[PDB]
């Protein structure tokens, strides 16, 4: 899968 | 053992969420190479 | 009871910090330990009251042959549990058993109850036997006075009726006789007649009888009588711009 | 058509309406987060009434002190702190003249009262700030604490009963070129464990401590938009300000102006005779005016060497002891240091980080990573700041520590009713901060002068009163002590309802309480009767929902309720059980005196009369409920006692080892509960000689066997008071 | 002295007499003579007790039950109960001065005495002092005793008693101190303690004595004159007559066009709100329950999954708060008794608990140059918005359903009861079924839920029900849903401590019609309902808010605002009663043969004021009441209590009283400074000018 981040809210999640 | 957590940058590092509030969540786009 | 407490006294100076609390507290100290405490809980009792009330067993129960007969539960409300405890080591009890007391349970004897409780008892015969007039609607003009809140039993200074209160429940623990005991005999003497064979807690006696003995004076508006039969009732006779005739009985 | 709810005040006065104004039915504003900001706003404030003054070094802190007393003359309006001596003694002078004798009878009075005070009054009061943990506590807690240290310091007194010897000692331990104390350690064992740990401390570090105030934020304030700090002072200060305000208290009870020491429904008694006083005295065909005041800053620019110079006046005639016991407080108060609030938060917004900097760490970080304002509060901080997170506040004064003398300064400064030799006359009432003014002359233009006047004769003696808070009319109509006055009428108008909620004792206790709220507003706030009415049936509804006690009809489901339904449908005579046993609520206008327990005696059946008032019922702060104040109940089940509601085990077993030795004391001794027990003995030895003597009774009264008799001198002897 | 002591007593009767002169404030090292005489009577006191006991028959016998009771060397208060508990066992009178000794075979107090003189004299004395109720014993060193009772003692203990008082006096002679035998409070200061005295004294006096000495001596005859004139006179109260030009428009910038319209901040909403009715028999039940019945009801709105979003207000994530909404509806609508959300992992960043800054160590953030103070959020300066005032219009309005329900009192036996019951009643019907009470009811009855669940629930999410019951004019019972809503964790005690609520409430009012009403909401179109058979919208206001303890605990008690809307009745009723005798309040209401019903200027309509009855100004008191509750916070009590100042100068100047204002700018821009964001404040500020601009036109006729 790939990876998305939000840099503002310092958060990551694996999109499958 | 705790100044060097962030001294290193360790503690700068991004925590995981459950993909379906990602897919939910407008702001988190795929960041470029 | 005093080998009992002679054995709570032996068991307690076995430990070297209670033995040092008891030595190094003089008798004078002892009204700051008993006030002594280190807790944060709450700063609205109520709202600890409500907090408290929907807990399952928030009543601190006592240990005797009384407190076994509540039962373990009543149709599915536990009302008293035999686990063990170590803040007090003692039982615990719920607002369901007070209610289960106060429904089942031995009908206790009740002929002291009066006797020890006159002068609530005399407030109620005043405020049924009275008769109430017709109500005024005009502007009052109402007087500051010095005026004695409720009736008492044999006005005297606080410190008489505390040697009085003295006397009368612990006579053993005080001393340095003064012209007042003699003066107030007869009071003392009734008083323990009335009071001999209470089941009572000695200091709800006192403090009864304190609230009997010593005057509450304060600084009110009366336009009319003065007597403290009217001033107990002041609330429902006087008013800005009203006025009610009352005669109590 | 549009609703405009001030338009009730076309068709009525607004003092009738006034009552309506007051936004009291909402959440009173609270500090959210530090009140640290507070705290050293308050001190730069206070420092800024007092920069023309003299700046020194405090030599036994090393501190930074600044005195504006006797400085020079304000020159423009602001908020000044330079009170002339010379000023505040010919007031008080003028003040003694009015009233011959008042200073020397307070001072005998304050004097003797003293004589006879014990060190278990200081046990009296707020939350007071313990030195040993440098934190907050009770006032025992901390007495206790205080004394432990100074038994371990070889420092007594007061042991030795009389406050005299415990001041003494507390005075004493100043000198100590080392405290040694006992201390709050938090271990980590995972667990957090708090000890006892023999501490010890420098003279210098003592000394600051016991100077030392504690600042939170005053919370729950109502009626004003910023917040503010409140400090509270250590055990060392607690005594001497206490004969200090029992000496300010007997000169003010006995002064017609005073309103502070004044309290209940004699406030409109005070209002109406100086207003009907004043127009009495009222020349013929003049004028009288009345100035609504307000001082702001009152506690920034009151400096605690005017008191000082005040207790030294007051005390002029009296032995040299009482005279440096008084000067005591004072002089703790000119040396006293602020403890500065928590830190700061300080966060990252890239990074998505905060952190406190603590006091000590305030100027550690540099000054441009604090915002506008914190930045220009620390720089002018900067001069007054201590290494160890204190600030020096030397100028000033904090609120509710001198309330009594604040309102006899007051009160001279009103006495002296005249300047120049003018035509006109002024006289008003005094109480903390609130004071109200009449001035009588011939024109409204000679009772400006008076006015203006007395605001610069208050300017001398270090007294600001606030222009934009305060205004002046004809005599007649004004405000004092949040109460409106008005041709006569006043209307004592704050909300004074408190709460009409269950006060949080016990069923039996929370009813008798709020019933006697009622009772007691109905006489002294003049509340209506149908008020009331509605005030009783809130009250009851309050009490029903906490306790689950509704009524034995109603279909409330719960645990309570399913027995108080069963009792319902038993007891034969509803009308006589009990509202906390689902009974009928029977309370009206006329029995709000009467317990319950009492009015329903004759109504009970023989049953539950019995069974409630069971002599030996296993359920079973009477007088008074935690201010105090005395409520009548009657003893009954419903009587029953409460539950002894970062892990704290050996502080929690310290409590539980102070409670048992105090239920064996009372236990030997059933007098100790009623009467506190006096003695300079140890408890053990009064036990061991009751328990012997209570022995040798039994055995010759025929209660104790000869075996329990050995048994019981056996364990006598080995406690070793035999 | 004291070697004599040490050597010829024991380190027991030292201690003793020590205590006992304590006792009696008496310093031991100055008084050595009584110190020697206390130890004296004391020793011989024990030698009288000492060598004798009692045997099982009673008997006086040497040898346990000694034969004499020592009460002398005791504390006070511990010789005193020794004493009263002897005579209360044997039935004999409590002598009024202490004992020194008891004897229990003829059970009598005795007391011991020692002089230097004849014993005679001094038995003699001692009887005449203390009477016949105590036994007498005097010794002397001349080997002279005088005993009341001669079968007391036996020779040898009189015999050794003797001997030890002439040793002690031979002793004393030896040493030459047998014929020399014939303060109050010291506060005294510190070092320290005088020294920070010293240091402490207004400027002019080096040292404290010369404060002492200048304000004992130093008498002022006029300082205050010189010093006022002295003093500079720019410094003045600079009084101005107040008048009617004086006054001007409070908050001015409200009128400003530029500034955004105030938005709607309430928690809930007041009069836009809808709620699903559903009729029940009268049974208490929980909230749960009573929101799956009443859902269960509308099956068309449970059952809308498919969100139509109306406008979202600038960052509130639609999915997120949606997604939070059925999930809501799950929890609620499950056969399950917990209102407890099923998810609890999506529900951490929908309500935005998750996004929350990790706190670090110290040390680290000093070092971190990049972490910095954050600058004050200042509240925004809105414009005055005409939803104010038609929430005030309609919340004063009479509606078919009244959720006020009081408890009972007892029964009414005198005539003051009677008339409190008569203004109650006439109060109640008016303010009954004023909507405003049952929104009253409704936020008391959530924020009783929310604390409810705040102390029983710490780290998980919750859901509330927004209920409340409604009875009818026919006296059918409804309960009333308003919505529902997120309690997300807490994990924090204390009083201002925030609690994420995510509220969901049922509304049937366009956001698109007042659009600068609503940018807190985001609002889905969740369905439709014909109410009286016509067709109409239900939308879903969802909205993020905060809240603390004491919020929830006030918000329990906003019932006190009826108490507030009484009295005020109350005092007017009274003052006309006070008029004219007999009751008022049916003619103040309704009216009566010689009085026509009360009115008063509660509005105005095309610049013209407007009259309403007494009931309306009653609903109108309420009403206003109730928003002050809603609408408090500091910027709220601020400008009350500075406006406060400037109404009654406006009654001072009606009454014609002259008011002088000392500054008046100062006095406005107090006011003013409060004027920011608060809808109520600014409204209040509208209504202040208005009703400011028609009484200078009433002051000019
Ligand atoms: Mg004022
Ligand atoms: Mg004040």
């Amino acid at each position: 899968g790939f990876m998305i981040t939000s840099k503002t809210k310092r958060l990551k999640a694996q999109i499958p | 053992t705790n100044y060097a957590k962030w001294a290193t940058g360790d503690g700068l590092t991004y925590q995981k969420i459950m993909k379906e509030v990602a897919i939910d969540d407008e702001t988190m786009c795929q960041e470029e190479p | 009871m005093t080998l009992a407490k002679i054995e709570l006294l032996k068991q307690l100076l076995r430990d070297n910090e209670a033995k040092t609390v008891l030595k190094q507290t003089t008798v004078d100290q002892y009204n700051i330990i008993r006030k002594f405490n280190t807790s944060r809980i709450e700063k609205n009792p109520s709202l600890r009251m409500k907090w408290a009330m929907c807990s399952n067993f928030p009543l601190a129960l006592t240990k005797g042959d009384m407190a076994n007969r509540i039962p373990l539960e009543y149709k599915g409300i536990q009302l008293k549990t035999n686990a063990e405890d170590i803040g007090t080591k003692g039982q615990m009890c719920s607002i369901a058993a007070v209610t289960w007391w106060n429904t089942y349970g031995p009908i206790g004897d009740t002929e002291g109850f009066e006797r020890v409780y006159e002068s609530f008892f005399l407030r109620k015969m005043r405020l049924d036997n009275a008769t109430w007039g017709r109500i005024t609607f005009g502007p009052v003009e109402r007087v500051r006075k010095r005026v004695l809140l409720n009736p008492l039993t044999k006005e005297m200074p606080p410190d008489e009726a505390s040697n009085v209160i003295m006397e009368i429940l612990f006579p053993k623990e005080a001393g340095i006789p003064r012209e007042s005991t003699w003066i107030h005999r007869e009071l003392i003497k009734e008083k323990r007649e009335k009071l001999k064979g209470t089941m009572i807690t000695p200091i709800v006696l006192a403090y009864m009888l304190e609230r009997e003995l010593v005057a509450r004076r304060r600084f009110l508006p009366v336009a009319g009588a003065t007597s403290a039969e009217f001033i107990e009732m002041l609330h429902c006779l006087q008013g800005e711009n009203w006025r009610q005739i009352y005669h109590p009985g």
